[PDB]
């Protein structure tokens, strides 16, 4: 398609996989993880990988995977094997992060956060619902800000 | 409407037509001739818009 | 097998600066 946007009404806010370095933050690599890493949402260390969320039955949220400026211009994705290889996963997992909500999602500040723990398109999606589809509590994180659309912005306060 | 603008639309014909030299295989000449064309790159989804009736 | 040219010098990139416009 031609572009995404002719002209934009006001500058877009602040893509997920985002953290803000004033506050406390902590991005962790991780040497080895899952093709197609959906970057800007939650995700996983199952069986000493990092990897999306699908139904597992208590995953260890490890952060959330952080978008590389400087990376593949594309869908954000971590992926192996190709010009466009991403060698390690950045994984954002203390401080404020900015991750991919659902589109059903309306948020306030300090709600505990939630994360679709299927395996889908949604999935490591976070929302305000405790009762959604899929929804899995992160331990100790809450919504902070609204950035740019389905875009909010979470604190972490322990390490995840 | 459209924009006429360099960064709205670009007509993209990377290579103008050529002709091949004339083939002469005895008393029968043949001309082959081609040209590369990308054709109307928009550039942007919302430089211009139509009216469908009128 | 395949061909000679990789898939890169196949597709050409623009120099052309494009840039991004907001309101007025």
């Amino acid at each position: 398609m031609a572009f995404n946007n002719a002209v934009l009404q006001e500058v877009s806010d602040l893509p997920a996989g985002e953290v803000i370095k004033a506050s406390p933050h902590n991005v962790s690599a991780f040497e080895v993880f899952q093709n197609g890493l959906i970057e800007g949402r939650f995700v996983k260390f199952d069986a000493g990988s990092i990897d999306i969320l699908d139904a597992s039955a208590t995953p260890t949220i490890a952060g959330i995977a952080k978008r590389k400026v400087t990376g593949e211009i594309g869908p954000g994705v971590y992926s192996t094997s190709g010009i466009e290889i991403d060698q390690v996963a950045e994984v954002i997992n203390f401080g404020f992060a900015t991750v991919t909500v659902q589109d059903a999602a309306a948020p306030s500040k300090y709600d505990p956060v939630y994360a679709i723990n299927l395996d889908s398109a949604e999935a490591g999606k976070a929302t305000e619902n405790s009762g959604a589809t899929g929804a899995l509590a992160v331990a100790d994180c809450v919504f902070w800000e609204q950035k740019a659309a389905n875009v909010w912005l979470v604190r972490m306060n322990k390490f995840l | 409407a459209y924009s006429s603008n360099r960064r709205a639309m670009q007509m993209r014909i990377p290579t103008p037509l050529n002709v091949s030299s004339v083939d002469q295989r005895g008393f029968k000449y043949y001309v082959e001739s081609y040209f590369g064309v990308a054709g109307l790159d928009v550039i942007e989804d919302t430089a211009g818009r139509h009216l469908t009736g009128l | 097998e395949g061909g000679i040219i990789l898939a890169r010098n196949l597709e050409h990139v623009s120099s052309e600066i494009f840039t991004q416009e907001f309101a007025g």
